[PDB]
RNA sequence: AUCGAGAGGCU
């Protein structure tokens, strides 16, 4: 995103872009798409080096003025305590990976464990392709019945995954039973 | 540090004691030092005691040393086990490395010594010194696919 | 290192493994493919002949059968092509390739092999499915786990090497590990937890639970014993019913903190006789501890007593479990409301403590205390107290936590988990570390982006205030992840560094075998060790005993062990022995005990002079605690009558008793001082123990109960000799390496660095110190 | 890739339910749990047969041959 | 691959008898019986039915390896008191309690409508 | 395999009636140890069971997107709303015999994933098979019908236990045993030897 | 199969650890395991 | 009326009924849960011989979809086991013949419903072997989709089994099971936070079983023999004969230990 | 094959503990102001009140395998509300003339103090307890 | 070397029957039964010659000589009666 | 026969 002066501080993109960006997407007109925010000026393309010169925000309510009696539930975040801000991330999920992408609550795991299943996800079996029974390779290996999984990451949505899923929700008990 | 020590009364008691902790290595003369007592300081570079109070103390304080590795998972190895070890790299003059440098250059015969590092190079030093092999060794009958001189065929057995 | 060292074999066979409550230890579970598979050739005999041609009947391709025969022409016969395959004319002398049948031995091993007790014989049950099936309390020897393991086995094709397999590498055998000397195996973390939830003196079972669980046990004699509670309803205790398991004979003494002969909270352990008198079972008492229920069983009734045993326990307990029940969740997670706010109070307070220690540090005021500067200082003072807060906070949580709470119970019963694991888990998960520091300046003076520059507030260097449960906030979640990264690129290095280290060792101890002299030589006859472990004893049957000796007052020494026949106040009460009356005086008895007295105060003088430390416990090669409870238990004391043992008795008998441990036998002064040499820390413990006051005021032994108790300690001792041909060297090797490779991760090189420092000397060591006294 | 006939768990058939489903969904406008527990799919033993099931057939259709 | 065919756990099979019968030994009067092709469904049943007769000491099954379809049925009974006739009047008062049910939910649905 | 690094190989099949089961009949797919939980902290394995339970029953998305505002409160009103205890545990009996487990039992739906490692395709065997022409050996790789390597690091183990004739038997009749004719003036084997 | 498209190797204990830099153009965890880990990385 | 177990239906219905079992053992129910699921037998495809397949699924994964086809079961105790008939491989009193054949003739998709299912055996009168459909459309389960130009053409075979052998010979719809709302029994101990009765909630069930005092303290000897259950049936067999035909296998099968208690 | 010691005790001290079902219990001897003891007790079977009154009793009997009641033909030994069986494990020589003995019924402990009891009390693997109402 | 042998008087090795000597010899002698050779003990109904070789040693009657042989070339020779088993 | 890559396993 792109944060500037308004007024105070403020990113660039208002609900009016949002909702042009939501009508060019639900036409499936003037449309709206990505190359038009690069080209209009409400977004960069930072780099690593470049990145060493800015300050950037976690979420857009960063930018929102605060002058308590809070659900105990939630985590607990720092306060801001800074306001020179330059740029807000998309949002923080979008710096996993493809196939981290796909585990539900990594923000709560060890993240060996993260890393064990980022590994693993390679090797589940699934549907592959949906041309399955034309392609002729060496080896693959289909699901009979593929169900998409019932927690599901926002990613989950631009990854496919719920499209050609690659496991089943199991009806599992964590039992001592047997010693088995 | 805390040490336990005999109390007058006999039973043993903790007496706390000051003791110094350096990052440098020069036995030889902080031995020398008035103030201290130059029969219980220690320094964990085995190899200058080795060099100064005899290879027999070098023992001890390389086990120290590696009881203390050990010690630090909570762990524990018998004591025979190590003192196998250290006594191995020990018995000869002084410390004898575990690795080519050290015991592979031995009179333990040439195959023995053959598999485990410059294979090829200890054979010709071998072929050229003309190394008679015990063939004694657990490696030479291993290689031969004879039955090693091993527990089970430590001995012979024959007939009343 | 690929074709002569080690090579690639027939008879062998591979897959996956998995566990099976209901068999025994030392068996096997193999698949019937891979018996169909396997052969070893047995020869004809008149005792199996019918048994040859049955199997021969049934075919190489249905087991049992077999695959090939061989005549004495040497020409093969293939059972599956063969015109003659029903019809056969068994000769005496030929050979038949029998299919692996059950109770065969098998070498059965894990790869990597570390441990002796990683290639371990294994008696044969073939079973339909496709694993490699294998008892629960024999995972420890192979570090196995079923997530996709893989397992090996191999076949004898002679009748010697069954032997060696039989004798030598049995499981059973194997339970003592040399290395530790401890028990390597012991009971897993389902049957542990089970065995804690039923042997509670809240937990009783009803007749028909009982019934079916007294079943279970195979080996048993088939009588109900009373149950505890009669009048109301008939009931059991956990206790109770598990005493059954426990073989008639077996006493076991241990006391944890507050445990009075009340036993208020059932904390430690006193079974007599194959009965559980108190305490609730756990890990001390069953898991692979030194001192644990397998030790003793393993000395004292034999290696199949003990293997029996196993599963003895484990059928008992899986049933009842199976019937009661046991799960996680997240509610096991949870602590209430006033736990959090107080934790969350906890975390402010290290916050505003820390915010203060660094105003302090910007005002230049701080003491560069000697050896050390100031940001040094500084970040010490702030992962203190991070750490500080992190277990606080998770103490704050292990107290709230209930008693059903099913992970505190996991932890008590020692199953699997910890305290850092509940503190992570639920309270908070502390600081993040790479390289020993905080979270590094990987961009130009600060962290990451999202900060100002020069930040060094403690979420700006990755402190995970929350906690797992609560959920982890991006930036806090990236430094975790970058610690992650860490430990697994340590693990990744130390494994390969751990597997060069170990191959060097046994590479170099390979030849260490102790000979019949006990001269611990190699190849070259090079002598190493002229007593193997400097007192010839292998290093299993040695045990944890005290010396009663170092320590303690001289006060309570003399009124524990001065007996004075010339004092009326010092002698023993005739109240201790029956010729009491008429032993005052007799000077040809108190110079006797004024020998065996100056003998005791020297070598009290003696060990005292060799533990600076003074402490009491350590390795000796036979326990006498469980012998004077055997006789306690055998001969059926009454504590109440007199002994009758002149002094003359006790003290010639100790003192002739040494003339005959022996561990060498030379007729030549040299092998009798070495031998003096090796028993001497042994007659010390025995002058301890077997002290003239002690054997008639704390133990009350009788004559013949004496003289058992002395050919028992003889026998032990020349039991707990080690054996000759022992390769010592490289199972040294495996006993050092191991452990490394289990070396997980305060200011010098330790662990594997330290370990690769020492082994190749290293002239240049990272932290050369020296401690001045 | 087509829908299960009964729940693995139980063994209610779910077959007979799908077009129903989708139709109970788009021509009645309903939401997922209306739909769910109109079928006497109470239990999520079967629930989960429908509501997480994914329709390849129709895109394994398209291929000509 | 290796599985044992299905049918494999109430097909008794060459000379496979349904019951075997052994003395126990260190026990008078006590007896063990090997159902064949049977799971803990009848061995359950069988032991709570045993446990409601007087004159028995003592009856326990045990189902040896969940592999396998069988199991083992221990029976102590009184002196004089075979226990196969305890197995025989706990079969026939389970089969006259069953018979009974059978005609109550009968007669029970016969009266419900819908 | 679940999402979370919790691999796992099937040791036993059980059938519906020796499963346990809840009041409402339903029986687990799957029976995981609890004790192989605390050991690795991966609660979002329980957090997705019960995240999971919530949509089947409510007929919604299980929104499992990392930094959302996921209360686990929140999630327990909703599992109340529904009537389930809120912390996915239920009342249990055994499938033996129909004793309620005294213990209840966490259960739920949760996403299992089947993975490319399977056994009738790993298991292996030989007994004399096809040798190599080189080193007259067994071949390697149980595609070839190849034997298993009896590494050193195993001989090591081996000989720790001091079984000398069983070494000998894996290292000569097991494979590429040979016998060969040597001279006694000198020690080579370069002899004519003309058996027959 | 995206995982595989989008691989990153590294031909050379200092690299392999997660770098500062890494966010938002690297996974954190998505990574090989035992032997040449943390070289190989995924966008 | 007849002494000994007595039952009550609280409701009944075509394809479940929730009743009480009042004055009976627990393993007696137990061991008849565990019959109604695994031992009742029942009719349901076990060979196809399939001549054309040009769907776009795997043959069998075809096979596999119609083992799970529900057939009418009503009458099968006049069939036998095809293991124990004489015939050389199915006689026509030991299974029955299925046929199936769709063609993609339709533009639009043509589905495969279970009722396009056609029978070749002779039937013998008896109720045996209609694929049920409760579907409202009458159409039954969807087993495959066929594009225009693909054809499917086989031939089922359904022997007599139980749910044993496999599970698609199950009247197997759950079985629900409860016992002792209040937990007088004291059979299990309820995990709670603060406290352990807001926090669990109550069964419907608690209306018919009266709650304890506060003051009554433990019924040691009370035993349960009051249960609460509900079976569901697929349709293979009507509810009312699911738990009869149960109850007959299992002192079928006691009398199996009878006949060969005798024979000893 | 008789009663071994009889008395009667006024509970001193009742406590939960962490154990739900089991309390211990404390009492002393009623007008004999020396000799006390500790037990443990199943609540739920048999209630305990504080500042009860308790009839205490211990038995010889009244080896081979247990059997349930056949009948009321066994003829029991017991009126009582509470039995259970013990086995001695510690004789402790408190003081001159002053004796304690520990018992444990399958678990639940008891220990008694008292020195009128001597020449009856031994080290017997049999030991019944029992209480009146 | 030129006849190094040892007095049965002047003996030092163990008289205990080494798990190692005692394994070798069952072997060896499992394999004297294993083809048909003559076997010393009424064989109280087994088969396996392992145990017939172990009962052979109980009652002692198993006719072989371990020759312990000394790192300097010297040996001891010990007949099985004379060697213990514990 | 060579070489390369990917993957499995070790709280
Ligand atoms: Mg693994
Ligand atoms: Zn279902
Ligand atoms: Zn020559
Ligand atoms: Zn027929």
């Amino acid at each position: 995103f792109i944060v500037e002066d308004d007024g105070h501080k403020e990113l660039k993109v208002r609900k009016g872009h949002i909702a042009k960006l939501m009508a060019t997407e639900y036409q499936d007109v003037e449309e709206y798409t990505w190359s038009s925010l690069l080209n209009e000026g409400l977004v960069e393309y930072i780099d690593a080096e470049e990145e060493e010169s800015i300050l950037i925000a976690m979420q857009p309510e960063d930018l929102e003025p605060a002058e308590l009696d809070v659900d105990p539930a939630k985590r607990i975040r720092v306060s801001h305590h800074a306001t020179t801000f330059t740029h807000c991330e998309i949002h923080p999920s979008m710096i996993l990976g493809v196939a981290a992408s796909i585990i539900p609550f990594p923000d709560h795991n060890q993240s060996p464990r993260n890393t064990y299943q980022s590994a693993m996800g390679k090797q589940a079996m699934g549907v592959f392709l949906t041309n399955y029974n034309v392609r002729m390779d060496t080896m693959a290996n289909i699901l009979y019945y593929p169900q998409k999984p019932l927690g599901t990451t926002r990613a989950m949505e631009y990854l496919k995954f719920r499209e050609l899923p690659a496991g089943q929700n199991a009806i599992v008990a964590i039992a001592c039973y047997s010693g088995y | 540090y805390d040490r336990k020590v005999p109390s007058p009364t006999g039973e043993y008691v903790k007496e706390p004691e000051w003791v110094l902790e350096t990052d440098g290595v020069n036995l030889s003369e902080v031995m020398t030092v008035p103030g201290i007592d130059p029969t219980r300081i220690y320094t964990n570079s085995f190899i200058d005691i080795m060099e100064v109070l005899g290879i027999e103390a070098g023992r001890a304080a390389l086990y120290k040393e590696v009881y203390n590795v050990i010690a630090s998972d909570g762990s524990y190895v018998n004591y025979r086990h190590m003192a196998l070890l250290v006594d191995v790299m020990t018995t000869q003059g002084g410390l004898t490395s575990v690795t080519r440098h050290g015991f592979n250059r031995s009179n333990t015969g040439a195959l023995m010594r053959c598999s485990f590092e410059e294979t090829v190079e200890i054979l010709f030093e071998a072929g050229a010194s003309a190394e008679l092999d015990d063939c004694r060794g657990v490696s030479e009958n291993v290689i031969l696919g004879q039955m090693a001189p091993i527990g089970t065929g430590a001995f012979d057995v024959m007939i009343d | 290192r690929g074709n002569l060292m080690g090579k690639r074999v027939d008879f062998s066979a591979r897959t996956v493994i998995s566990g099976d409550p209901n068999l025994e230890l030392d068996q096997v579970g193999v698949p019937k493919s891979i018996a169909k598979t396997l052969t070893y050739p047995e020869v004809v005999t008149p005792y199996n002949i019918d048994r040859l041609t049955q199997l021969v009947r049934n075919g190489p391709n249905e087991h049992p059968g077999a695959k090939y025969v061989i005549r004495d022409s040497g020409d093969r016969i293939d059972l599956r092509y063969s015109k003659r395959a029903g019809d056969i004319q068994l000769q005496y002398g030929w050979k038949v390739e029998r299919h692996i049948m059950d109770n065969d031995p098998v070498l059965f091993n894990r790869q990597p092999s570390l441990h002796k007790m990683s290639m371990m014989a294994h008696r044969v049950k073939v079973i339909p499915y496709s694993t490699f099936r294998l008892n629960l309390s024999v995972t420890s020897p192979y570090n196995a786990d079923f997530d996709g393991d893989e397992m090996n086995l191999h076949v004898p094709q002679s009748e010697e090497t069954r032997a060696e397999l039989s004798q030598l590498c049995a499981v059973p055998l194997q339970i003592v590990s040399p290395q530790s000397n401890k028990p390597c195996m012991g009971i897993v973390q389902d049957t542990l937890c089970g065995i804690r939830k039923l042997t509670l003196r809240d937990t009783f079972i009803e007749l028909d639970q009982v019934l079916n669980m007294l079943y279970w046990v195979p080996d048993w004699d088939g009588v109900i014993p009373t149950p505890a509670i009669i009048k109301p309803k008939p009931l059991w205790s956990g206790k109770q019913i598990l005493s059954v398991a426990i073989p008639n004979g077996i006493h076991l003494q241990r006391f944890d903190e507050g445990t009075t002969l009340l036993s208020p909270k059932d904390n430690g352990m006193l079974i007599i006789d194959g009965q559980i008198i108190f305490g609730v079972v756990e890990k001390k008492t069953v898991g692979s501890s030194n001192g644990g229920l397998i030790h003793v069983v393993t000395r004292e009734k034999g290696p199949q007593v003990c293997a029996k045993l196993f599963g003895n326990i484990q059928k008992v307990v899986n049933f009842w479990l199976l019937h009661n029940g046991f799960s996680t969740g997240i509610g096991d997670t949870i602590a209430d409301g006033p736990t959090m706010r107080e934790i969350t109070e906890t975390i402010a307070e290290a916050k505003k403590k820390v915010l203060d220690v660094t105003k302090e540090a910007q005002a230049n005021l701080l003491t560069a205390k000697h050896g050390m500067t100031l940001r040094e200082s500084f970040e010490d003072n702030v992962v203190r107290f991070l750490n500080e807060a992190r277990d606080k906070a998770g103490r704050l949580a292990e107290v709230n936590l209930k008693d059903l709470n099913n992970v505190k119970q996991m932890v008590m019963a020692g199953s699997k988990g910890s305290f850092i694991n509940i503190a992570q888990m639920s309270a908070c998960v502390g600081q993040q570390s790479v390289e020993g520091k905080r979270i590094a300046f990987g961009f130009v003076d600060r962290t990451l982006p999202h900060f100002s520059k020069d930040d060094y507030s403690p979420e700006s260097k990755g402190f995970v205030e929350n906690s797992y449960l609560r959920g982890l906030t991006p930036q806090e979640f990236f430094f975790h992840a970058m610690g992650g990264r860490e430990g697994l690129i340590d693990t990744a290095v130390k494994t390969a560094e751990t597997g060069y280290i170990q191959r060097r060792l046994v590479k170099a101890l390979e030849d260490i075998m102790v000979h019949y002299d006990n001269t611990t030589r190699n190849s070259l006859g090079n002598v190493i060790q002229f007593i193997y472990g400097e007192d010839g004893m292998d290093a299993a049957h040695i045990e944890k005993q005290s010396l009663d000796t170092i320590g303690g007052s001289d006060a309570a020494f003399e009124k524990r062990y001065r007996v004075d026949l010339l004092n009326t106040d010092h002698t023993l009460d005739p109240s201790l022995l029956e010729s009491g009356s008429e032993i005052l005086g007799d000077l040809k008895l108190q110079v006797l005990l004024d020998e065996e007295y100056k003998q005791l105060v020297k070598d009290r003088k003696f060990l005292r002079e060799v533990f600076v430390d003074g402490e009491a416990n350590w390795p000796l090669p036979v326990n006498i605690r469980r012998i004077i409870q055997n006789a306690q238990q055998t001969f059926h004391i009454d504590h109440t009558k007199p002994s009758d043992l002149t002094i003359k008795d006790i003290v010639l008998g100790v003192k002739d008793l040494q003339e005959n441990l022996l561990v060498l036998r030379g007729k030549n002064e040299i092998i009798q001082n070495a031998q003096r040499d090796a028993v001497t820390l042994f007659c010390c413990l025995l002058r301890s123990r077997l002290a003239t006051r002690r054997v008639l005021q704390e133990y009350r032994l009788t004559k013949q109960a004496f003289d058992w108790v002395l050919s028992n300690i003889e026998a032990q001792f020349l039991r707990s000799v080690v054996h000759p041909g022992e390769m010592v060297g490289v199972l040294a090797a495996q006993s050092i390496g191991e452990p490394a490779t289990q070396m997980t991760l305060k200011k010098v090189t330790s662990g594997v660095p330290r370990l690769k420092e020492i082994l190749n000397v290293a002239k240049n060591m990272k932290t050369p110190s020296l401690t001045v006294y | 890739m087509i829908v299960p006939v009964r729940c693995f768990s139980c063994g209610k058939v779910v077959g007979d339910k799908w077009e129903s489903y989708l139709n109970l969904l788009q021509e009645d406008e309903l939401d997922e749990g209306t739909a769910l527990s109109r079928l006497g799919l109470k239990r999520y033993c079967c629930r989960r047969m429908i509501l997480t099931h994914v329709d390849l057939i129709e895109k394994f259709l398209r291929y000509n041959p | 691959m290796n599985a044992p065919d299905r049918f494999e756990l109430f097909l008794l099979g060459e000379g496979e008898s349904k019951l075997k019968i052994d003395p126990d030994t260190k026990a008078p009067n006590a007896v063990v019986i090997t159902f064949e092709k049977e799971d803990h469904t009848l061995g359950n049943l069988i032991r709570a039915e045993l446990l409601n007769d007087r004159k028995v000491l003592f009856a326990a099954y045990k189902v040896e390896h969940p592999f396998f379809a069988r199991f083992k049925l221990r029976i102590q009974t009184t002196e004089g008191y075979d226990p196969k006739d305890a197995l025989k009047n706990a079969c026939n008062s389970i089969i006259n309690k069953l018979g009974a049910l059978k005609t109550n939910f009968e007669t029970e649905w016969n009266l419900q409508t819908l | 395999a679940s999402r979370h690094g919790q691999k796992g190989t099937i040791g036993i099949t059980y059938r519906r009636e020796d499963m346990p089961f809840t009041a409402e009949g339903i029986v687990p797919d799957l029976i995981i140890n609890p004790h192989a939980i605390p050991s690795r902290m991966t609660v979002a394995h329980l957090i997705e069971c019960l995240l999971s339970k919530v949509a089947a029953l409510s007929g919604n998305e299980g929104d499992a997107s990392p930094f959302t505002d996921i209360t686990v409160e929140g999630i327990s009103k909703l599992l109340r709303e529904h009537g389930y205890q809120s912390r996915g545990f239920e009342v249990m009996y055994n499938g033996h015999t129909g004793k309620k487990l005294m213990a209840q039992i966490f259960f739920g739906p949760t996403y299992y994933q089947r993975l490319r490692h399977m056994v009738d395709d790993k298991i292996h065997a030989r007994a004399r098979g096809p040798m190599q022409v080189l080193t007259r050996q067994p071949v390697e790789g149980r595609s070839r019908d190849g034997g298993l390597r009896f590494g050193e690091m195993e001989r090591d183990c081996m000989i720790a236990h001091g079984a000398a004739s069983f070494l000998k038997e894996r290292l000569m009749e097991a494979s590429d045993a040979f016998r060969v004719h040597i001279c006694g003036i000198c020690g080579l084997m370069t002899v004519i030897a003309k058996l027959n | 199969t995206l995982s595989h498209l989008r691989r990153t190797n590294t031909p050379i204990a200092k690299p392999r650890q997660l770098h500062n830099t890494h966010w938002g153009l690297v996974c954190p965890a998505e990574t090989p395991e035992g032997q040449a880990c943390g070289l190989v990385k995924n966008l | 009326s007849e002494e000994g177990p007595q039952v009550k239906i609280r409701e009944a219905s075509k394809d479940n009924v929730d009743f009480i079992l009042s004055n009976v053992d627990l393993a007696m129910a137990n061991s008849l849960r565990r019959v109604m699921i695994a031992e009742i037998p029942t009719l349901a495809i076990d060979s196809v011989e399939v001549e054309t397949n040009t769907t776009v699924l795997a043959d069998e994964f075809i096979a596999h979809r119609l083992g799970l086809i529900p057939l009418q079961s009503m009458d099968i105790e006049q069939l036998e086991y095809s293991r124990d008939c004489f015939c050389e491989d199915h006689c026509d009193k030991c299974s029955v013949v299925l046929t199936l054949q769709a063609f993609g003739e339709s533009e639009s998709t043509t589905n495969v419903y279970s009722k396009d299912l056609v029978i070749v055996s002779n039937l013998m009168g008896r109720n045996i072997g209609h694929p049920i459909i409760q579907d409202k459309e009458g159409n039954g389960v969807l087993i495959c989709k066929l594009r225009k130009g693909q054809e499917l053409k086989l031939t089922c075979v359904a022997k007599k089994g139980i749910a044993k052998e496999h599970a698609k010979w199950g009247p197997a719809a759950a079985i629900e099971f409860e016992y002792d709302p209040w937990n007088k029994l004291k059979h299990t101990d309820y995990w709670y936070e603060q406290d352990s009765a807001k926090e669990w909630p109550q069964s419907k069930n608690c209306e018919y079983e009266d709650p304890p005092n506060e003051g009554d303290p433990f019924d040691y000897k009370a035993q349960a023999d009051t249960f609460y259950m509900n079976v569901e049936s697929v349709g293979s067999i009507p509810v009312d004969q699911v738990v009869v035909r149960g109850i007959d296998t299992l002192q079928k099968k006691v009398a199996s230990i009878l006949l060969a208690l005798t024979q000893m | 094959s008789n009663t071994l010691f009889d008395d009667i005790f006024q509970v001193s001290e009742v406590d939960p503990g962490r154990y739900n079902k089991v309390c211990r219990i404390e009492a002393a001897s009623t007008t004999q102001d020396q000799c006390k003891l500790t037990l443990d007790i199943n609540v739920e079977l048999f209630p305990v009140a504080a500042q009860d009154s308790l009839t205490v009793t211990i038995a010889s009997s009244l080896t081979r395998s247990w059997r349930p009641p056949q009948a009321g033909d066994r003829s029991l030994a017991d009126d009582y509300d509470y039995v259970m069986y013990g086995t001695a494990y510690k004789f402790e020589e408190v003081s001159k003339d002053l004796i304690a003995v520990y018992y444990s019924f399958g678990g639940l402990l008891m220990r008694l103090e008292g020195n009128y009891r001597n020449l009856n009390n031994l080290k017997q693997e049999n030991a019944y307890l029992l209480i009146r109402r | 070397l030129k006849e190094k042998a040892i007095p049965k008087d002047q003996r030092a090795t163990t008289p205990y029957m080494t798990k190692y000597e005692r394994a070798r010899i069952l072997g060896t002698r499992a394999l004297q039964i294993s083809m048909n050779a003559p076997v010393f003990v009424d064989l109280e109904g087994e088969t396996d010659p392992l145990r017939i070789a172990m009962k052979e040693l109980a009652e002692k009657k198993i006719p072989l000589v371990i020759r312990r042989y000394l790192p300097d070339g010297s040996f001891e020779d010990w007949s099985v009666e004379e060697l213990i088993v514990d």
